[PDB]
């Protein structure tokens, strides 16, 4: 049972909020890219 | 809200329909300051200000 969330004290001013559905010996592999151009 | 403690909506990430607004009978005064009306439905704007 997930029962703990510390990632964070406080969220004051927010620009953008989106919901969305989840993307997810060892089993799977994940790979992700994440780039910033032009905002 | 009161206007000393007058409310304000950030509006972002959504299509914001102007004609809706424009073409209705319920508003007494409507009028717009640096932009027209009928271009306002075309544009794209970062933020808006409610
Ligand atoms: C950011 O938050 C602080 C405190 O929560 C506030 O004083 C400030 O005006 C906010 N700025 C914007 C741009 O929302």
């Amino acid at each position: 049972m997930e029962s703990e969330f510390r990632v964070y004290s406080s969220a004051n001013n927010c620009t953008f909020e989106y919901v969305s559905q989840p993307f997810l010996n060892f089993k799977n592999l994940r790979e992700f890219v994440f780039k910033n151009i032009d905002g | 809200a009161s206007v000393y403690a007058w409310n304000r909506k950030r509006i972002s990430n959504c299509v914001a329909d102007y004609s809706v607004l424009y073409n209705s009978a319920s508003f007494s005064t409507f009028k717009c300051y640096g932009v027209s009306p009928t271009k306002l439905n075309d544009l794209c704007f970062t933020n808006v200000y409610a």
